[PDB]
RNA sequence: GCCCUGGGCGCUCAAGCGUGUUACCUAUACUCUACCGUCAGGGUUGAUAUGAUGCCCUGACGAGUAGGCAGG
RNA sequence: AAGCUCGUAUCAGUUUUAUGUAAGAAUGAAGAGCUUUUAGUGGGCCAUUUUUGGUAAGCAGAACUGGCGAUGCGGGAUGAACCGAACGUAGAGUUAAGGUGCCGGAAUACACGCUCAAGAACAAAAUAG
RNA sequence: GGAAUACUGCCAGCUGGGACUGAGGACUGCGACGUAAGUCAAGGAUGCUGGCAUAAUGGUUAUAUGCCGCCCGUCUUGAAA
């Protein structure tokens, strides 16, 4: 801060790269259901709730139905369902890029999770086989082709 | 101006063409007066001249 | 996509079949080569004798149809390599089909058949007629316990038959049944 | 289908119109098959699932309609 | 479930190479399934990984994995080239390599 | 494929000669350049004039009137073979001009062994009315109601194993 | 004056090749060097 | 015109022959980028925010016997 | 290697017109000349094509320009007379000859006919028009 | 009679996916957005995230794997020998 520079390291020239915001696919829409392709929950059926400032996506299971929390998510390690539920009714405005900050689970986020659960779970049940598609985790089968399977 | 002039020579060209086909003539289309080269063969055993 | 692959030599020529098992098992994949007394060869039987004795005068020689295919196959891969060698490792050519290949599934290749690469109308050889006339004498045995496999295998074949006809009409009977209709509109 | 020899496009649609090739098609098992290619082809992830589902429904009861 | 597999399966078959030449920076892998380069195509830019068991013990597992990435298309029957950040060592040809989904582009 | 190409040049008219007998010829090729070259080569050939002493008037090509229409087409053939020069006559059946002469060149390259160097297409004549047809491979396919099977098909598979043993019906 | 202030091109080969099987023969005959009037445009654009 | 008479393994609607149309592999070959040096030009102080024998910008070039020159 | 002048009108294994050397002609370098001296170099192999001309034959004798002398690299089973292409250290990309059934990376590609036997200058003379 | 389509070429048209590259190092310049303030993809990568001190990683060597490599210097000669 004050301390003169002991050594003239020379200084970085004006960089021109403006930071603009992700542009994401038109694929990702809120309340499509996402197949998680890597991490803890691999494999498992994911609601798309939010995105965040931070390039990632606010993900819910719902945590009921599969145990998947709010979390964050990369799109490019997602697939996207062409099934969308009505995400309308939940109120993401809360969770943001600092929600998530890690600094025994803390009570408010499980609050949370139970809030998010309980207003999804309505319009999840809306449907038919939506509980039970999303209690299913996805898996390969022999002979299938992910060029032709229609997500 | 230089696209307004290469706009009107070609379609001065197209409208000369239709013209003379429509005359029952020939037209003789202007001889090109440039053209561009490009070395196909590389430097070994070329011949002198 | 197959752990193993039974692969029936019969109706197939010695060149391409050799040269898609070799390519095949190059790259790992298991192969196993069942009736090679069956196995044509183009040509009627003279041109076909001949060009073996030709090599034949020149060593150690095999007369087993099974040998024959495999020397073709050897011929075909790299040998005295450590991949060479690998890959021979996982081929295995018998005669007929001997157990405990017989119970199940053998496949063709349809790119080598004889019937879709030869024109009607040309006379074409057969390994087991080349093999005895060059001194194999395990011919006469080979068809006599092929023709068994054949016996009670029909059979099999035929309560197979039976069973899925059972099925067919378990089918039939639930069949039109809105479950039924729902998963045909869905194309199942 | 009948047909006088060159026919042109019209003659030719006026026949396949008249001799009811489309239908003839359709009852085809081959056309089915190639329709059922298709909408396998076309099946969603969530419609896989539905299909599974209801591929075991009917399975149980087809595995008690045999053996009794 | 079933099955685990979340990854295409494929085979490696050998290094891009001349008569007498070959280029071990670069290996060809061939995925199940493929045939085309237009099928291919969609293959492009995913992480492919190779598995094989070690002898001695490691940070956490007995697996040993080495990670790497399709570059471009190769051949007509679908073949596709592959870079990873260390090399095969060549006497893989012919094992199971894991073509995963990620990055998707669906 | 091919194209028809009508060139046509009067020998760069000059003095006491105005108006040349401005040679006329439908060349085929697969592009203007190719049709140039023929046209000139057939010019030094045939008549007393060279590429530096000419000009090509014009060059348009020249579809067939009905591409759909099948047609019968005589074809007076002259070419040069391994001694002298042979005039020939064949008879092609095609929907088009281009694809007769492409079958033509095909047929000449194989039962003939010539190329398109030594091949020159001097004219080409529809034909329409029966029995005006000569040669019998032509004839073949003017019978009425010509039905004939395709045995022995050779349907390709895909994938290197089938365990089907597929048949050859059609 | 102007052709000679241009610095002589440096192209590279042409991106969807040369099309015919052997280059060193008139165009006229299916080759690739010789008078190519129209085509030079098109061998340019690839080789550019 | 062809068929018999005068690299290996291998193949016959060829995987042989002639011609015709597309897909692809590469050499130190060519486009761009990253770095070493040679050459040519240019910038440099009322002194340089590192030896004017210093710090730099630009373009091309870089094979080699005998032999010559230069830096270690 | 060193000195003078000139970057200028100095040239060209290039082309065309005129005389049966000129161009107030095209293109490229402006880098050339004038004097002094200083290492190495007077080994050749082969296609043509000048020709001396040919009869058991052969090439005896040459000779005109060129490929290599000292030359890597890719293809050609290998090769000095073949094709491409001549070289700082690496990456991406595009190609040549050469290939795409395996060895070997790539289409058991597409289309027309030919051949049952090999087929991939010498024993040559006897299925369409 | 009229639509088109087939083919060649143009777009200083639009829109994605894949691979390598991040070179320079406070501002001097050519440009665009905007009445202006200011901003920008405009003479070279910016920001965030993830693993780490019984670290993360890198290094030496034996074998092994796919490919290549006739034994060194001298002289004959136009060559290999």
């Amino acid at each position: 801060p004050k301390w003169y520079p002991s050594e003239d390291v020379a200084a970085l020239k004006k960089t021109r790269k403006a930071a603009r915001p992700q542009k994401l696919r038109a694929s990702l829409v809120p309340g499509t259901v996402l197949i998680l392709l890597a991490g803890r929950f691999r494999g498992k059926r994911v609601v798309y709730l939010k995105h965040l400032e931070d390039n990632t996506l606010l993900i819910s299971g719902p945590f009921k139905v599969n145990g998947v929390p709010l979390r964050r998510v990369n799109a490019r390690y997602v697939i996207a369902t062409s099934t969308k539920v009505s995400v309308e009714g939940v109120n993401v405005e809360k969770f943001n890029v600092e929600y998530f900050a890690k600094e025994e689970i803390k009570a408010e986020r499980v609050e949370d999770q139970k809030v998010v659960d309980k207003a999804l779970i309505a319009e999840i049940k809306k449907t038919p086989l939506l509980k039970q598609y999303l209690s299913a985790s996805f898996s390969l089968k022999n002979g299938d082709k992910p060029h032709m399977l229609k997500f | 101006a230089y696209q307004k002039e290469y706009e009107t020579a070609e379609r001065n060209i197209i409208q000369a063409k239709r013209d003379a086909k429509a005359a029952g003539s020939y037209y003789v289309e202007a001889q090109h007066k440039l053209v561009f080269v490009v070395r196909i063969k590389g430097i070994n055993k070329i011949p002198p001249k | 996509v197959e752990p193993v692959v039974v692969i029936d030599g019969k109706g197939h020529l010695v060149g391409r079949l050799a040269s898609v098992v070799a390519k095949q098992l190059l790259n790992g994949q298991k192969i196993v080569v069942v009736r090679a007394e069956e196995l044509n060869i183009s040509g009627e039987f003279f041109r076909n004798k001949l060009k073996y004795h030709d090599f034949l005068r020149k060593p150690f020689h095999f007369r087993a149809p099974s040998r024959i295919f495999y020397k073709a196959l050897r011929g075909m891969v790299s040998h005295k390599t450590a991949r060479g060698k690998a890959a021979l490792e996982r081929l295995k050519v018998f005669e007929g089909i001997p157990p405990p290949y017989d119970k199940k599934k053998r496949v063709v290749v349809p790119q080598a058949l004889r019937v879709l690469r030869l024109k009607p109308g040309r006379k074409y050889t057969t390994l087991g007629k080349l093999s005895t006339s060059v001194g194999w004498k395990y011919e006469d045995v080979v068809a006599k316990l092929e023709a068994k496999r054949k016996v009670s295998s029909a059979e099999y074949y035929a309560k197979k038959r039976a069973f899925t006809k059972k099925v067919a009409s378990a089918n039939a009977t639930a069949a039109e049944s809105d479950v039924a209709k729902q998963l045909a509109a869905l194309g199942y | 289908f009948a047909l006088p020899r060159g026919a042109r496009t019209a003659t030719v649609s006026k026949k396949w119109a008249a001799a009811a090739v489309c239908e003839k098609w359709a009852a085809s098992s081959w056309a089915k098959k190639i329709a059922q290619r298709e909408r396998r082809a076309a099946l969603t992830d969530f419609e896989r699932f539905q299909v599974m589902v209801l591929r075991k429904q009917k399975r149980y009861t087809v595995k008690k309609a045999l053996a009794k | 479930a079933e099955s685990h597999r979340l990854y295409v399966k494929g085979k490696h078959l050998s290094y891009q190479r001349s008569k007498r030449v070959n280029n071990p920076n670069v290996s060809l892998i061939k995925i199940e399934g493929v045939a085309t380069p237009q099928d291919a195509q969609f293959y492009l830019g995913k992480r492919i990984a190779y598995v094989y068991r070690a002898s001695k013990e490691v940070r956490g597992s007995k697996i040993r994995v080495m990670w790497g990435k399709v570059t471009r298309t190769h051949g007509n029957s679908g073949v596709v080239r592959a870079t990873f950040r260390n090399n095969l060592p060549a006497k893989t040809f012919g094992a199971s390599v894991r073509i995963f989904l990620y990055p998707s582009n669906i | 494929h091919f194209k028809e190409y009508q060139v046509i040049g009067r020998r760069l008219p000059t003095e006491s000669v105005p108006e040349p007998k401005l040679f006329r010829m439908r060349i085929f090729a697969s592009n203007e350049v190719i049709a140039k070259s023929r046209y000139w080569y057939f010019l030094q050939k045939l008549h007393k004039v060279k590429k530096a002493s000419g000009e090509i008037v014009s060059i348009n090509q020249i579809n067939e009137a009905h591409p759909t229409k099948v047609k019968n087409f005589g074809v007076w053939v002259r070419y040069d073979s391994r001694s002298g020069t042979h005039n020939m006559y064949k008879e092609i059946r095609d929907v088009s001009r281009v694809a007769a002469v492409e079958t033509l060149y095909q047929d000449m390259a194989a039962r003939h062994r010539a190329r398109f160097r030594s091949i020159h297409i001097l004219k080409v004549a529809e034909i329409e009315k029966t029995a005006d047809v000569k040669r019998q491979y032509v004839k073949q396919f003017l019978t009425k109601d010509l039905k004939f099977p395709l045995p022995h098909r050779v349907q390709k598979s895909t994938k290197t194993f089938s365990y089907k043993r597929p048949s050859t019906f059609y | 004056q102007a052709n000679n202030f241009l610095w002589p091109f440096k192209l590279s080969n042409p991106s969807g090749g040369w099309g015919v099987p052997r280059k060193f023969k008139h165009f006229i005959q299916g080759g690739s060097f010789g008078n190519r009037e129209e085509f030079i445009n098109k061998l340019v654009k690839s080789m550019n």
